[PDB]
């Protein structure tokens, strides 16, 4: 990219995020989060990190996306909670008027080019929607549904995901556009979800099949305590059996090591996380 | 002049969602209303769970400080469990949390507070912003504000590769549990965090610190503005040996110019301005309950209200430095002396008002930073390559446990009562709550609700003051509600 090229407008819309989908990202090694935000996109609007503040803010964002209709792209971190009217999360003020996550996401979703879904929370509900919750927490394919929106939704799970999920997504899908149009170029990058509505490239394999330890799961040699490196940690409560992640390869933080290797996959990036990974630390 | 009402929704540049409304009269705030708008509920959705769980669930209340819940939830497990860490896990522990909180005082300083000072490049995020943003500094000073700043997105992310090292990923480490820490560190392993180590000392040291003073001699008004209350807490953090009597921070209270003990038995919270169900008010953390009233009258937030034997305190890093005075960094000693006229050896020099002020306090957090650095120093030097770092207990069917810890933004606690071996109760008391919460049952301010009295807006139309003095505290607004 270039200071100069074209960068396409997002906003960065929080719901019951944690913010850790917005810190993974600025973990990006290449290109590194200067140069997304200086070279690649042009964020518009993200709570944690935009100069301006309240009602200003937010009247910039609809002032963008006015001028933007349909060509926007909207990132969700956090889930969207339903219950008592939507007061579980209120996002702003404007005019007088709270708005929540329910009125954001059916104010912007109907007009933005796509919806990318970031983190197991906003992607499938995730620990907000967990058993004990009573917000209503709601995946954001799912709420745009029950509304009748149609835009179309990429999810890119994780909790967090990696920076590299999330920056390929986008240049997956800004790679399409450029060759294909917005339509034809969506079309490309919904023909690489799966069923859970993943970039294939990212999630198309699963972790155990591709583990290092996967020899010793087939000796049954499983450690006893977490401190030994040496056996298969399925017995400590490794789900990667369960889990489509390329964190085997990939590793986290600059490569400096994964859950696999420290302790236990915990199945972030899969639809039934938590409760379904749970409990975490025996099979 | 007369009186102007000011909402701000979103308080943007800090962590989580956060309405502040001010009452402005003849160009001074007058009263102030902190409202935080999103709920989780991690107290509830923790019920029924095999109580090792707590220590991933617990993270997920916030990505900026999950090593931090991850601390106190496996500290609280540890005296649940009758665990007994490790001498060389209690080390890894440290040397994983002590490496977000380098990454999370820059990531404030420069990520979230900067642009307070600082007019970024010409393009979204940094624009548009108030047309008189008061934005001071010299084309020079101001350069090296954002050359600061694109450096220290490289900096924070180096702190996150050396949490990870031990801790397995970041956010949301893998690596602490009950019973310590899940790997042994490596000697290859430890010369990569130490490789990194330097690379952030050398930021810290030479850039960080020396632009705080630097900044603040050109706000030498933002020193005197932003008291509130004057009122501290430090819970502790960072044990430094087995015994449990000694920490890094040691523990303390300060209010109305006293030092005080700290006991936690003398934590209640209050609800009545908050929306929670009026029979749960007052409630110590080891009876407490969380029962969600989003619909009841008079309440404007989703944060409890701590009160401390029936005082409103703050934390975070000025609490913890004026509680335990340590000495000021070398850097911190000229500058005070070369920009501000001020001969000062330990950070209480500095004087009560100076402290507690919003550029006191990002002065602090930089001075702590600097601490920091000589605390895992010396955590490396402790270290043992090789040397196990974990035990695996059993889990009780009857139990109860409370970790403290200090968060980068100030003191948390977790307590946890097992029954039928799950979780029975889970109760979270965290920084952010501490800071930004709304007023209790008899109707005295939360910490940054009193430090907004008096803040200058002598321009209605770019009341910039209003969240400069809340992001001088570094609000986290998912850890504050839970
Ligand atoms: S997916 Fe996980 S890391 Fe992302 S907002 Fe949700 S809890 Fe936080
Ligand atoms: S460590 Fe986990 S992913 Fe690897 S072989 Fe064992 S169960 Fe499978
Ligand atoms: S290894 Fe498992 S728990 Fe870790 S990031 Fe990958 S999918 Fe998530
Ligand atoms: N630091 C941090 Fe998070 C907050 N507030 C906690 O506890
Ligand atoms: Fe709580
Ligand atoms: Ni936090
Ligand atoms: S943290």
């Amino acid at each position: 990219g270039t200071l100069t090229g074209e960068r396409p407008p997002v906003f960065w819309l929080q719901g019951q995020g944690c913010t850790g989908c917005s810190v993974t990202l600025l973990n990006s090694v290449h290109p590194s989060i200067a140069d997304v935000l200086l070279k690649v996109i042009s964020l518009e609007f993200h709570p944690t990190v935009m100069a301006w503040e309240g009602e200003h803010a937010i009247e910039h964002m609809r002032k963008v996306a006015e001028k933007f209709k349909g060509k926007f792209f909207l990132v969700i971190e956090g889930s969207v909670p339903v219950e008592a009217d939507g007061k579980y999360c209120i996002i702003g003020e404007a005019n007088h008027h709270e708005i929540s996550m329910v009125d954001a996401l059916k104010e912007f979703g109907p007009n933005a080019a796509a919806v990318l879904a970031v983190g197991t929370c906003a992607a499938y509900g995730g620990i907000p929607a967990a058993e004990g919750s009573e917000t209503g927490a709601t995946a954001v394919s799912k709420f745009l549904g029950d509304n009748g929106i149609k835009t179309p939704v990429v999810n890119i799970p994780g909790c967090p995901p990696h920076p590299d999920w999330i920056v390929g997504t986008v240049v997956l899908a800004l790679d399409a556009i450029k060759k294909n149009g917005l339509e034809g170029g969506l079309a490309e990058v919904v023909k690489v979800l799966d069923s859970d509505g993943r970039p294939t490239p990212f999630f198309g394999r699963n972790i155990h099949e591709n583990c290092p330890y996967l020899d010793k799961y087939d000796e049954g040699v499983m450690s006893a305590t977490f401190t030994d490196k040496v056996g298969c940690r399925y017995d400590l409560g490794c789900k990667g059996p369960m889990t489509m992640a390329d964190c085997f390869e990939r590793k986290w933080n600059g490569g400096v090591n994964w859950c696999v290797q420290n302790a236990v996959c915990i199945g972030c990036v899969e639809p039934d996380f938590p409760d379904g990974k749970s409990p975490f630390y025996q099979a | 002049t007369g009186r102007t009402t000011i909402a701000i929704d979103p308080v943007t540049r800090i962590e989580g969602h956060l309405k502040a409304e001010v009452v402005v009269e003849n160009g001074k705030v007058v009263d102030a209303r902190l409202s935080g708008g999103m709920y989780r509920g991690f107290e509830t959705i923790l019920r029924g769970r095999d109580p090792r769980d707590a220590s991933q669930i617990v993270q997920r209340i916030c990505g900026v400080c999950p090593t931090a819940h991850s601390t106190a939830s496996v500290l609280a497990l540890d005296e649940a469990f009758g665990a007994k860490v490790p001498n060389n896990g209690r080390i890894t522990r440290n040397l994983i949390f002590g490496a977000n909180y380098l990454q999370s005082h820059i990531l404030h300083f420069y990520h979230l507070s900067a642009q307070d000072f600082v007019q970024g490049p010409d393009t979204a995020p940094f624009v548009p912003r108030f047309p008189k943003s008061d934005l001071r500094l010299s084309k020079e000073l101001n350069k090296a504000g954002v050359d600061q700043y694109i450096e220290a997105l490289e900096v924070r992310r180096i702190c996150h590769e050396m949490v990870a090292l031990f801790g397995g990923r970041m956010p949301h480490v893998q690596g602490q549990v009950v019973g310590g820490a899940t790997e042994i560190p490596t000697k290859e392993k430890l010369v990569e965090y130490a490789a990194r180590f330097k690379k952030v000392r050398d930021f810290v040291e030479q850039k960080y610190v020396p632009v705080v003073y630097t900044i603040g001699s050109k706000y030498k008004d933002m020193f005197k503005v932003g008291q509130g209350f004057k009122a501290a807490l430090c819970v502790g953090a960072f044990p430094l040996d087995n015994s449990g009597k000694k920490h890094l921070f040691m523990p303390g209270v300060y209010a109305k110019g006293k030092d005080m003990p700290f006991d936690p038995s003398k934590i209640k919270e209050y609800v009545k301005y908050s929306w929670f169900a009026e029979e749960t008010t007052g409630l110590n953390y080891k009876e407490g309950k969380t029962i969600p009233a989003p619909d009841k009258a008079g309440a404007y937030s989703f944060v409890k209200a701590p009160r401390y034997d029936g005082l409103s305190l703050e934390v975070g890093p000025l609490a913890r430095m004026w509680v335990n005075n340590p000495e000021l960094s070398p850097v911190g000693k000229k500058l005070l002396k070369d920009l501000f006229g001020i001969s000062a050896k330990k950070f209480r020099d500095l004087g009560e008002e100076a402290a507690f002020s919003l550029m006191g306090r990002h002065v602090a957090r930089a001075e702590e930073t600097y601490y920091m650095l000589g605390a895992i120093e010396g955590w490396l030097k402790e270290i043992k390559a090789g040397e196990d770092t974990v035990v695996m207990p059993a889990v009780p069917a009857s139990a109860e446990g409370t970790g403290f810890t200090e968060a980068p933004r100030g003191s948390l606690l977790h307590y946890v009562k097992v029954k039928d071996s799950k979780i029975d109760n889970y109760q979270i008391v965290s920084a952010s709550l501490w800071n930004c919460n709304p007023r209790d049952d008899m109707g005295q301010r939360g910490a940054v609700e009193e430090a907004l009295i008096g803040i200058p807006v002598d321009d209605i139309q770019n009341p910039v003051n209003v969240a400069r003095l809340i992001r001088a505290f570094d609000p986290x607004l998912g850890c504050a509600v839970h």
